[PDB]
């Protein structure tokens, strides 16, 4: 009955959500906040211990002349100060990125062809199982051939392993199930059938290297580390000479011919290797998120779990640290996963579409874009106008622009079943919002926004691309907060409405359907809340090798 | 022949040069002066002989603050410049009467080098210019002074810097207007990675010539990128003509009419009136006290609007004599004109979007800098397909001294050498002349 | 020029702010010295600092464009480029961020205008900025309760008003005096205390705010009911879309 | 006296080091080793916990058919199994890299000029001190201007700060010494005079971003994070508008015009941004190591401390993880920093040179190369022939090639005072060694070796460079273990013999002269030993924000 | 199809990417024009020809 953000607004402020007036300047600044108080005390201790001043609440301007708000993590009952959602302060957020960065998908199809056609040896489920036992010893950093090798401590690298999957049920069932991602167990029936049809008789590894290594090094380490230990394990398990000409075919296959990186490398101004956030296309991010296989009866929930995944990764870690840093961009992102606000607006749009068209029944054209995106934009903006507490909550125009346009673009794609018209609706939302309030976002917010309408349906070299293939390196998108995670949600929206098992890469979808990951990709917002509460247990720590 | 359009061409004083020139006579694909400019920019290198000499004498090689104590070499390079340059030229040329040029400047402190065009005809790209020039001068210095095998690696480091440990020629004492191929944002972008300040320096701050050079480079890149192939070709050619070549004296006349007291808004009003007078737009619909304009020729509307955009920059930043507001002109000229008319702005919103980011990235903590450090390859300013950066070049030409990162700060070596080249310095003149010459071959 | 479509009071007010032939209503008198103090760039009696020498002292070569474009007075002198920045409440302030930038580039020469949700800025040569700023401060661009002059710490455009009807200001630069019903500027725009406060007059009453505002809201005039203004925005979207394709 | 490696050999084996025969196969395989036993036990616990087999000593071949040796960390009396020197197992090694990766040097010279010219404001030691208070609050991730900012937890980011240095004693002495790297205090008088003359009146910031951020992100984050918070602190401390045109000059200066990265970005095949190991030139690595300012009366100690720094970073973390992974390359590197072996060989060469020529007094020519590098190569190789225990210790040919040639190249540079003839002596050592023993290193060891002589003195585009400017991205050096850290040592050698305060960049030398670093760069080998013993305390851990 | 892009395009180009870029866009446009592919669908033609560029 009540709008979904009402409970959160009543938690934040003494006044009712509709009340236009308040009183400021009475809360003692930072002293109102448990968290700021913890920080003041911690800064005193840090500075005293190290002999260099550090956090000081009297430098610059005095925070907390207004209420420093708690935020409800959407879909949860957890309320936290926003500092607990900063990626630096949230081990779940850090582990979510580590789990992506340290994963690669590596075929065994060329490799098995090299074994059969070149070594002249048979491959069967039994030989695959022996290989998998071998590579699960080797992958975390342990030896299989040479004498006098020194190895990683198994407990520091407990999170590293290799699993496989295949669309052939009878082959899957013959490999030892300790190593298999079971598509039939993880996915509902129709999605499982779709995914198994995509994979067919292909056999793919999901390799996760150690978090401690990924943190020491970078994302471009992942496919190399994977290949080295695949290589050693092919030597040991199939009885090669330990370094013969055929050894190089396994190297080329695992490093290049049948590897799938999570992210592609970046150009020099933003130089980075593979498996960094900017190289992860929006359709892969939607596929990494596992909401699709557990919340499939609710396409809004699926889509907004993807928005949460992407707003955090792309705005907080990527744009707010890799591409900038400092205090960063916590609340640019939290606006899309807190207080059930985006949820309220997107359920409105979903229901509007159900009533007028039926999901995926609207014509895939500009008429539908104009209808849906305009209606949903106006609903969202009316909520800020009706509820002064809501407007004071999402106080930055960029935050409001992203939230309103995400609901409009997801709703448009719920109607058409096509992400490209969803994207057109996102841009129309921005144009209407700008004219309604005579403001939009920060100084640079609508660079992509004003290029946006013309580039949705362009076909030119560096302009034309289906939304699912776009990502943080699409030129117009390469700089700015409040867009990338929302685009991942729009990419997910029509596929969730259609009941599709994946958005852009079925191997990526399957590769994260795995409870051996450290972060639980089925419930991204629940994990963010667990990390905010300091209740998440990450991998990669050095406690075992440092003083007690 | 492919297009029926004709344009009248003028000089940088607003005098008619040639009437009724076919549009394709200005195409990068047809105009021999644009070909000469582009091949000239591929092949030309500035060599700082004084800088090489000083780097060697102090052993300060390999990038900012770097020095190798004990490696100092004191060589009379500038005093022997004529000999060194001649010896370099003999290695650089292909044959003795080709188009290789090696010319000393500044009493031998600098050399202009133009590597023969024939090396490029059997090259994939343009890096032969710095690489052939660098090795020829390294070898010529070694041979002039009989530098030993033990020391000669310092000469190499003084000339070309930390390459190949660094990907760029980090610390080099040679410079080009182009930058290395690895720095391209996309394939086809090399003529876009030319600093605005370098264009302004080469054209000696003449506003119209700076805008012309920048437009020629930008729109030529649009051909190399494929953007000006097929459906879009006429749009790009008309942009080149009207925004960068002052076709029909439109930019010039708008500035004349608005220069004394005008604003961005007054230029918009005059451009809309002119488009109406010329039949480019017409009233489609009457709302309540508001005329909705239409066009049957979007490429031509875009070109008129682009000429107005350039004029607005010249009026707004010319009145301030301060370039920073170009980002604001580029934004609000386009935002205002859409609400004035009901027609799309220049480049169908892509100038306005480029301007939003460019404004942010020239007034914030996050990146960018002053207008002169941008270019068509910069992530902030790549998005419009040629219609934004030439205005930035015009604005920086009009800046009277408000910038720390001015062309005097960033582009002095380039200015000394590249402004010597007549077609780089005064391109509008040469391109108009070549168009008039080939007018009957189109 | 027609400036903006629509049939609401909002739309007419947007056109009036852009139209340099519309006489902005003057609501309050402020002295030259007080404009200088609020700007905070120089002290009373301080000569204009320079960033470069006067234009006349320069040896500029012939340039037809330069010759045709008259420099503003501060450019002739070599003045620094300085700024003035305003925050406008979403509770019906008269001016709003895009309204300002659009209007400034219609009305003023040599202007670098920037729009953001919580702040809007103009940068120009210092002596010219002082003349523009007087008009921004004295006229219906400004209300002393629902608008604020703020060079930093701008939060408040989207906040609830206080009990006096004043916008939030982390730095409390503008203080409502119950005894006069007038607002005083007690700090300059960057937040430093003024020797003596500047009278900014009375806040506009609700009726007058509604007559003068340029924001559309459900509790004022809603944008969705200004159907002609929405039509033009939609038209723009569609024409840009088609043009980018073919 | 005993050769310097005799103590270590006596600790490793029951036999005296000269004895030619032993007995094998009696030690119980892995069961001889405390560390392997720890690993076997951990592997069983890991596999049970997660439901996937992991470390298992019965996979592949049975380690420990010979003695699994302890290693003495050279210059220490610490003896550890080699697994305690693997970077994964050694928190000192990880922190050494984090401390480099998270550092950038950023001028204040353009910034102070923008303030004086565009803003028309004064800069003084007082405004600098206020700026430094401000930036030391902001840099770790705390706010100075906006309301309702959410911040990093000060205790998580206690390792991040900003100091300055300058050659102008008047300013250096007047700033709170909390913020100053004091050249007069940190360097002996002659070195201090050289360094101050290089810096002059320049003022430079040394910025260290948080280890937790560097680990979450990458090296290319560092200069961005630094610039954001310098930017905010310039706005707050100098009273700019918070985002005016001049703000962009501060950004361009801090990001591009006056930044010194530790490493430059890499080509696409090995795509990486700035501040990754492959971008760090050999002369910078020598300058990062701080042995030069403490051990200057002993050029061998300085040179070999640089070799230790580089062998670990370049072979273990860079080539052994970023560029490969798995078990990796611990002992390819430990050969250069254990058992006092390289030290024995290099002290022999230094004595040879000091007696025959005097340090830095030999002609800088091929005659000196032939004399010194030959004599030292034959000394090193003779030791392996005379001490069978030494040969069984440095069992891989690559290890021996690197060690013998490092001694020969450093000694040649001690004679000539020039790194380039040092490098020629390195390659000559390899050619002589190959002929003497009819072997050299692993299959690919001498790619650079065989190109080597011809490319030492080349002047061609991608061939010619003084050694100090070379690094891991010099083409011939881009792939292979057993060279890069040794080349850093050779780059250090002539400068250490000359008494030069730095090798290639004085700013980099000064920037690591700071006891507020987590790792102690004055005593790299001592630190590696402390990490091996599990006694080093790294930054970056998440314990404060995770459960008990 | 064998395609050889005219040499004159290269004489006014910095490098060689005009070959794939001019070819790709000519074939994208020719396919769209052959079948009257709609504005809504034409981006898939582009993807089929040139792939994930410019995200990759
Ligand atoms: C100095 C700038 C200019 C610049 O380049 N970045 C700033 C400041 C920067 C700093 C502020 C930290 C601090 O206070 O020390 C950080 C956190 C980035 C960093 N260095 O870590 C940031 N902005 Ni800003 N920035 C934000 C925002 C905004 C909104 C705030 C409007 C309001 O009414 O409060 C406006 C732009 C707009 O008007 O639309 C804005 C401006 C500005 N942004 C103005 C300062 C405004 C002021 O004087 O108060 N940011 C937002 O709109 C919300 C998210 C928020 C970011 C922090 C987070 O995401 O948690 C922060 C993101
Ligand atoms: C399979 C290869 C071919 C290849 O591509 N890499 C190998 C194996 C690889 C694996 C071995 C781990 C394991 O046993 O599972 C690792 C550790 C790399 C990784 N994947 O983590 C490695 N070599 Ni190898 N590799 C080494 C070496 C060597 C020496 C060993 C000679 C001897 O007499 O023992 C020889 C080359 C040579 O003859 O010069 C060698 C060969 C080989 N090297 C032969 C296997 C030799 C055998 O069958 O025993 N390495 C060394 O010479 C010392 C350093 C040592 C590395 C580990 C460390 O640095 O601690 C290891 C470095
Ligand atoms: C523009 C560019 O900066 P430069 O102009 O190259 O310094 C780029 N930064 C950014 O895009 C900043 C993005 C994150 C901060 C702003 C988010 S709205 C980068 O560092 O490569
Ligand atoms: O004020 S800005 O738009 O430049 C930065 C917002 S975080
Ligand atoms: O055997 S190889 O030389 O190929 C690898 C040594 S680690
Ligand atoms: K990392
Ligand atoms: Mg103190
Ligand atoms: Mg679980
Ligand atoms: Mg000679
Ligand atoms: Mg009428
Ligand atoms: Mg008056
Ligand atoms: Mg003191
Ligand atoms: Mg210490
Ligand atoms: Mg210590």
């Amino acid at each position: 009955a009540d709008k979904l953000f009402i409970n959160a607004l009543k938690k934040k402020f003494e006044e009712s959500p509709e009340e236009k007036k308040t009183t400021f300047y009475t809360l003692g600044g930072w002293k109102q906040s448990e968290r700021k108080t913890e920080f003041v005390n911690a800064g005193k201790e840090v500075a005293a211990k190290r002999g260099i001043p550090q956090y000081n609440p009297d430098i610059g301007t005095p925070l907390g002349q207004r209420v420093l708000m708690p935020y409800q993590v959407s879909t949860t009952d957890t309320y936290v100060e926003g500092d607990d959602l900063h990626f630096v302060n949230n081990a779940a957020m850090q582990q979510m990125w580590d789990d992506i960065r340290r994963t690669v998908i590596v075929g065994l199809n060329h490799a098995h062809a090299v074994i059969e056609k070149r070594l002249g040896k048979e491959v069967t489920p039994e030989t695959i199982t022996h290989y998998l036992e071998t590579v699960n010893h080797a992958m975390p950093g342990a030896a299989v051939v040479q004498e006098h090798m020194v190895e990683t401590h198994p407990a520091l690298v407990a999170d590293s392993y290799v699993k496989v999957f295949t669309g052939n049920d009878e082959i899957a069932d013959e490999i030892d199930p300790a190593f298999v991602i079971d598509i039939n167990k993880q996915f509902p029936e129709d999605q499982a059938e779709t995914l198994k049809a995509e994979v067919g008789d292909g056999i793919w590894q999901v390799v996760r290297i150690p978090t401690i290594v990924s943190r020491t090094c970078d994302g471009a380490t992942t496919s190399r580390w994977s290949a080295m230990q695949i290589g050693m394990s092919m030597i040991s398990a199939y009885k090669q000479a330990a370094g013969e000409a055929a050894t190089g075919d396994f190297a080329y296959a695992a490093k290049h011919a049948e590897v799938i990186h999570m992210g592609t490398y970046l150009p020099v101004r933003r130089a980075r290797g593979e498996n960094e956030p900017g190289g992860v296309p929006f359709g892969y991010l939607a596929d990494i998120c596992q909401s699709s296989r557990v919340n499939y009866e609710d396409p809004v929930r699926v889509s907004l779990d993807v928005v949460a995944t992407g707003a955090m990764l792309y705005d907080q870690i990527w744009l707010g640290s890799y591409m900038s840093g400092g205090v960063g961009f916590t609340q640019y992102a939290t606006a899309a996963y807190t207080d059930n606000i985006l949820d309220d607006f997107t359920y409105f749009g979903k229901e509007y579409v159900e009533d007028k068209y039926g999901l995926c029944e609207a014509p895939n054209n500009m008429d539908t874009v104009l209808d849906v995106a305009t209606e949903v934009t106006f609903y969202g903006l009316e909520q800020y106008e009706e509820y002064p507490a809501l407007l004071e909550d999402q106080f930055g125009g960029s935050q409001r622009a992203a939230v309103v346009a995400a609901a409009a673009g997801c709703s448009t794609a719920f109607a058409t079943g096509n992400a490209q018209t969803g994207l057109s609706g996102w841009y129309l939302s921005m144009y209407l919002h700008k004219e309604q309030h005579s403001r939009l976002g920060f100084y640079g917010y609508d660079l992509q926004d004003q290029c946006g309408a013309s580039n949705v349906f362009s076909i030119r070299g560096d302009e034309g691309l289906p939304l699912e293939l776009r990502g943080p390196n699409y030129p117009n998108y390469a700089m700015n907060v409040g867009h990338q995670g929302e685009y991942a949600g729009i990419s997910q929206a029509p596929h969730a409405a259609r009941g599709d098992a994946f958005v852009f890469n079925p191997l990526v979808k399957i590769a994260f359907a795995d409870d051996n990951l450290v972060f639980d990709f089925t419930n991204v917002r629940g994990e963010f809340a667990k990390g905010a509460l300091r209740e998440f247990e990450p991998a990669g720590e050095r406690a075992l090798i440092t003083p007690a | 022949a492919k297009f029926e359009d004709k344009v009248d061409l003028y000089d940088d004083r607003g005098n008619l040069v040639e009437e009724q020139v076919p549009l394709e006579a200005l195409s990068p694909l047809r105009n021999p002066a644009i070909k000469s400019i582009v091949q000239g920019i591929k092949r030309t290198v500035a060599v700082n002989l004084e800088g090489i000499e000083n780097a060697l004498k102090t052993a300060k090689v390999g990038g900012p603050a770097c020095k190798i104590m004990g490696r100092e070499l004191d060589l009379d390079i500038v005093g022997n410049a004529e000999s060194i340059a001649a010896a370099a030229k003999e290695m650089i040329q292909v044959t003795e009467d080709d188009d290789t040029n090696v010319e000393l400047l500044g009493g031998g402190k600098r050399a202009l080098v133009q590597v023969p065009s024939a090396r490029f005809d059997v090259a994939a790209e343009y890096s032969a210019a710095p690489l052939v020039t660098a090795t020829a001068f390294v070898q010529a210095i070694i041979n002039e002074f009989d530098v030993s095998m033990y020391d000669a690696n310092m000469v190499k480091a003084a000339v070309l810097g930390r390459y190949p440990q660094s990907v760029e020629y980090m610390g080099a004492n040679i410079a080009t207007m182009l930058d290395i191929p690895q720095k391209l944002e996309g394939p086809g972008y090399a003529l876009r990675n030319i600093m605005v300040n370098h264009v302004v320096a080469a054209t000696l701050k003449n506003t119209l010539q700076a805008a012309a050079l920048s437009t020629i480079l930008e729109q030529t890149a649009m051909f190399e990128m494929g953007d000006a192939v097929g459906a879009f070709e006429r749009m790009h050619l008309l942009g080149l003509a009207y925004q960068g070549m002052n076709a029909d004296n439109l930019v010039f006349d708008l500035v004349k009419a608005n220069g004394k007291e005008g604003t961005v808004g007054s230029v918009i009003a005059d451009l809309v009136e002119r488009a109406l007078e010329d039949g480019v737009i017409k009233v489609e619909k009457e709302l309540t006290d508001y005329k909705v304009y239409g066009t049957d020729d979007l490429a031509m509307w875009n070109a008129y609007a682009a000429a107005g955009l350039m004029a607005a920059t010249m009026v707004n930043q010319g009145a301030a004599r301060a370039a920073q507001g170009v980002s604001s002109t580029l934004l609000y000229y386009n935002d205002l004109i859409e609400f004035e008319t009901g027609l799309p702005s220049v480049d169908f919103g892509k100038v306005e979007g480029t301007a939003v980011g460019f404004s942010f990235f020239s007034h914030s903590i996050y990146g960018g800098g002053g207008p002169g450090i941008f270019n068509g390859n910069h992530i902030v300013t790549r998005h419009s397909k040629g219609f934004a950066i030439p205005c930035v070049a015009a604005a920086m030409a009009l800046d009277a001294g408000t910038q720390m990162f001015s062309p005097e700060a960033t582009s002095g070596l380039i200015k000394e050498v590249f402004s010597q080249v007549d077609e780089f310095r005064e391109p509008l003149k040469y391109v108009v002349e070549a168009a008039a010459e080939i007018k009957n071959e189109i | 020029a027609q400036y903006y479509p629509g049939t609401t009071k909002v739309a007419q007010n947007r056109r009036n702010f852009c139209n340099p032939e519309y006489e902005l209503e003057k609501l309050r008198e402020i002295s030259d010295e007080d404009v200088v103090k609020i700007l905070g760039h120089r002290a009373p009696g301080e000569e204009y600092p320079s960033v470069h020498p006067p234009l006349e002292e320069m040896d500029e070569p012939e340039d037809a464009i330069r010759e045709m474009v008259e420099p503003i007075d501060g450019a002739k002198a070599g003045d620094r480029v300085r700024y003035i920045q305003f925050t406008d409440s979403m509770y019906f302030a008269p001016a709003q961020p895009y309204v300002r930038s659009r209007a400034y580039l219609c009305r003023y020469r040599g202007a670098d205008a920037g729009t953001l949700s919580g702040r809007q800025i103009i940068e120009t040569r210092e002596r010219d900025l002082e003349k523009i700023s007087k008009e921004l401060l004295e006229t219906e661009f400004f209300d002393p309760a629902r608008s604020g002059v703020r060079g930093k710490s701008v939060h408040g455009h989207s906040l609830r008003l206080d009990e006096d009807g004043m916008m939030f200001d982390m730095l409390r630069r503008q203080i409502y005096n119950k005894d006069t019903g007038r607002v005083e500027m007690v700090k300059n725009q960057i937040g430093d205390e003024l020797d003596e406060p500047v009278d900014l007059g009375e806040p506009l009453d609700e009726e007058t705010l509604m007559e003068k505002t340029t924001i559309y809201r459900v509790d004022g005039e809603a944008y969705r009911d200004d159907v002609e203004a929405v039509e033009i925005m939609q038209r723009i979207h569609v024409l840009r879309s088609q043009g980018g394709f073919n």
